């Protein structure tokens, strides 16, 4: 998050997919009987990429928030400091809280990445088996 | 001849063979390709209905020499071809008579009204769901923190995407100023809100970076912007 | 009824050339009026909606580092609308549509905005250790500051103050000339 | 004539010459450009198979006078021109 | 007058030359001035810190 | 403009390099600290 260009990448991906989708709707007939498989795949990817952009703006807000405003350390330190040992990730005044805040942001980002990559891999291969 | 032609042949132009009977009867069934002009009413796009009319009639004869009688009150569809995009709700024939400025006698005619509907799956799976998706981001920019410094990028991207969708759909529908399409109005409404969002967010972003040694003014602002936070149900420091 | 187009009157006159003594004809004239609502709600609204950012850009603070993005985006949108409105109008070089002239003027305005923006952005990031140049600027800008009705007041902050003052000046004169540009449309 | 036209010539328009034999036999072979309409099924795009139909027949003659009989069960391809975009898997005729 | 490979005699012909000009206002207001304008940014990048 | 983009990525890499990676000051301080009066620019 600290580089500050993740929303740029998300928007680039989403607009490029939108352009390719709009492009293919020129070439395939405007028929409502069936839907093209490529069209379905592209719409699926658009759904998941906009879900990705909302979750990433959320994690971006989680990251930058300051220890002087959004402290709430009671509930968070219990859970988001114990998911890491389960997720197979090695562990490590105001600077300490800022480091903790950055760390919880990175951890939620990783744990979302695992689910999203599993879902993507499942949705691509698990859908492309009509012929075989 | 049909009165409602636009860039096409008025009368039948193939002149194929016909059938005679011994009593003097004659039957003739020419095929043709007709091009009519019906007022495409696009308001509930794409959940649309079309009421298109064709108007056949004699040209050089009156009711005192030729009279028309509709054999079937409805159009037969036993050889219809499912276009895949359009389905015919109904096709009604009506026998009418008029009187023109040219002449004195009255002239008959047959008006066929086709009421048809569009299957909506295609445009709802390829055109409106992406724009309805990317319109759900205009509220998202405000939650993004100020110091990160990429909010204007998101706003510009959303605004240009909405403009692209609007200028795209302006081709697919008729430029008839009698009514406005619903999707067009919705997209323009979202553009108004996104433009408003970008100017208010550049305002708040300027409020962010300003330094104490330049724009102090602490009297009026602290009293109000430090006691609304409880009203807004948010914790203080 | 035709829909988008409306008829006004149908004059019809017999033209006769007395000099040729052989030429006869009947000329009908059609005076057709376009219903404006459609193009108004599809071509003018986006233009007037995005044209305000042209002058809005300056109120963005320089330290954020985003003036370039917004300004280039405005310029690109204006170029797109210009090409489109040129493709929709008949290619006749006898006259110019008014919307096109307005777009061209505001495009020149925004391409002047981009260069004054890079100027303020360069004069902002100077360090107080390299480009001091105090005496010629201190007095002139401390005298200029009250001439703008701006609040009063380690040299890096002074350069930041200078950049803020000058781009506020440009915002003032830019909105003052844009009001006159909008008046020139009438 | 063909029944599946879409903005095209219903019948052949060149009206070339024809051969007559002494026994009374007659043969005729006009070229034509046809525009038929296909129920385009696009699901396995682009790995697609297209099934197009054309429907020839008489117009004002019933089976009580004219009876059509197919000569070849398949469409000849001796003068085929390789388009480069489409390959003909097969072409089948059916009497109905 | 010319002469073709077919024949021995000469053959007459009339050649009309139209010399015309293009009214530039449309193109000079829509195509060349935008690119000539954006060309004023190729050097501007170096002055930016 | 592509020549400009390559020269500007070059200079932008030059700007951000740290004193602990690309020191090499001997030959550079003689050439790029006497060229300033040549280009009519003031020093610190
Ligand atoms: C519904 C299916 C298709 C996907 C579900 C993913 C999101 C809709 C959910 C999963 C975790 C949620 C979030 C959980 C935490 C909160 C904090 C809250 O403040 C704002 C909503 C948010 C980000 C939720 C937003 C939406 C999220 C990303
Ligand atoms: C398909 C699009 C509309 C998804 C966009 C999700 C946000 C518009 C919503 C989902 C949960 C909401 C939040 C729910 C919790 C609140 C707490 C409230 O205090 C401020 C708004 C907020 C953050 C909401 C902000 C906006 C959020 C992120
Ligand atoms: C007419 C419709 C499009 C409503 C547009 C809203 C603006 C007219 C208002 C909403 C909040 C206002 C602002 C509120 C705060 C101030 C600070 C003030 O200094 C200058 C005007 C400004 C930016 C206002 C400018 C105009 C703003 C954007
Ligand atoms: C519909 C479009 C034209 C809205 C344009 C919004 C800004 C270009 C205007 C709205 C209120 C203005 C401000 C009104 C108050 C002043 C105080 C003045 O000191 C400096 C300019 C400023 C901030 C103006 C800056 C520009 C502002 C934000
Ligand atoms: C040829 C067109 C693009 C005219 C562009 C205007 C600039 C050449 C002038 C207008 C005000 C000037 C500035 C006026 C104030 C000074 C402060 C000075 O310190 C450095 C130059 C500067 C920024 C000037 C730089 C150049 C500026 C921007
Ligand atoms: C037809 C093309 C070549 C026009 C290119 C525009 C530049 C030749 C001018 C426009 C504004 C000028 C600048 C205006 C401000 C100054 C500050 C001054 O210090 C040094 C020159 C500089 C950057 C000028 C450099 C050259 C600039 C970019
Ligand atoms: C056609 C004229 C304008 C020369 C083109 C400029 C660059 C293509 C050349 C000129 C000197 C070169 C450089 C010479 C020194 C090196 C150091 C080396 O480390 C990296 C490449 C670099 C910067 C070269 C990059 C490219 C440079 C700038
Ligand atoms: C279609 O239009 C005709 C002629 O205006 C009208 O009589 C008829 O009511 C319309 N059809 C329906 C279903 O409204
Ligand atoms: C193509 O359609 C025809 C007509 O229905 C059908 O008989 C034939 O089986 C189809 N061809 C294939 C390969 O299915
Ligand atoms: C019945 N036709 C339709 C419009 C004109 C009218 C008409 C009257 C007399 C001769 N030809 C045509
Ligand atoms: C038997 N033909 C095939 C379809 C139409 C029908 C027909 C009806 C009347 C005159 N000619 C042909």
């Amino acid at each position: 998050s600290e580089c500050g260009e993740k929303i740029t990448l998300c928007i680039s991906v989403l607009l490029s997919l939108t352009v390719f989708l709009l492009l293919i709707t020129e070439i395939i007939p405007s028929t409502s009987l069936v839907i093209p498989l490529i069209g379905e795949y592209l719409l699926f990817t658009m759904i998941f990429v906009t879900l990705s952009i909302v979750i990433t703006v959320f994690v971006l807000n989680v990251h930058h928030r300051s220890p002087r405003t959004h402290t709430m350390p009671t509930w968070v330190r219990r859970v988001f400091l114990d998911i890491v040992p389960r997720l197979l990730l090695m562990k490590r005044f105001e600077r300490s809280v800022k480091e903790d805040w950055k760390y919880v942001a990175m951890v939620i980002d990783r744990i979302f990445l695992w689910m999203f990559i599993i879902v993507c891999l499942l949705g691509t291969v698990g859908l492309f088996l009509p012929p075989w | 001849v049909l009165y409602n032609n636009a860039d096409g042949d008025f009368a039948v132009t193939h002149l194929t063979k016909a059938h005679l009977f011994h009593d003097g009867r004659v039957q003739w069934t020419p095929p043709a390709i007709y091009k009519s002009s019906c007022s495409i009413d696009v308001t509930f796009f794409p959940f649309d209905q079309q009421n298109c009319t064709m108007k056949f009639g004699s040209w050089t004869y009156d009711k005192a020499k030729i009279d028309l009688v509709n054999m079937h009150s409805r159009v037969d569809q036993l050889d219809f071809w499912e276009s895949g995009e359009w389905v015919i709700v109904d096709a009604v024939g009506t026998y009418n008579t008029r009187k023109y400025e040219c002449c004195a006698e009255i002239y008959p005619d047959i008006t066929y009204a086709f009421v048809i509907r569009r299957l909506p799956l295609f445009y709802t799976i390829n055109l409106i769901i992406p724009c309805l998706l990317i319109s759900c981001l205009t509220v998202l920019v405000f939650y993004l923190p100020s110091e990160c410094g990429e909010k204007i990028t998101l706003c510009i991207s959303v605004l240009l995407s909405l403009t692209v969708f609007l200028l795209l759909i302006t081709e697919i529908i008729p430029s008839t100023s009698l009514v406005i399409p619903l999707i067009g109005e919705y997209l323009l409404f979202t553009m108004i809100f996104v433009t408003l969002s970008i100017v208010i967010t550049v305002f708040v972003l300027n409020v962010h970076h300003r330094s104490p040694r330049t724009h102090t003014m602490p009297t009026w602002v602290r009293r109000v912007f430090l006691d609304i936070v409880p009203r807004l149900l948010l914790m203080k420091r | 009824p035709s829909g988008e187009w409306d008829i006004v009157a149908l004059p019809g006159r017999r033209n006769e050339n007395p000099d040729d003594s052989t030429y006869v004809d009947i000329t009908y004239d059609f005076i057709i009026r376009r219903k404006p609502l459609f193009y108004t709600i599809n071509l003018i609204i986006p233009c007037v909606l995005i044209t305000s950012l042209a002058i809005l850009v300056f109120y963005l603070p320089s330290d954020c580092g985003e003036k370039m993005t917004l300004c280039i985006s405005v310029l690109l949108a204006l170029t797109v609308f210009l090409l489109l409105i040129s493709k929709i109008v008949p290619p006749t070089s006898l006259d110019v549509p008014l919307v096109g002239k307005y777009l061209m003027f505001t495009m020149v305005l925004v391409t002047f905005s981009i260069v004054t923006s890079v100027c303020v952005l360069n004069v902002h990031h100077r360090s107080p250790t390299t480009h001091t140049m105090a005496p010629w600027v201190k007095v002139v800008f401390l005298e200029k500051l009250p001439a703008l009705l701006f609040m009063q007041q380690s040299v890096s902050e002074d350069w930041k103050y200078v950049a803020m003052v000058i781009d506020r000046l440009f915002l003032w004169i830019f909105v003052f000339v844009c009001v006159f540009g909008t008046i020139g449309m009438f």
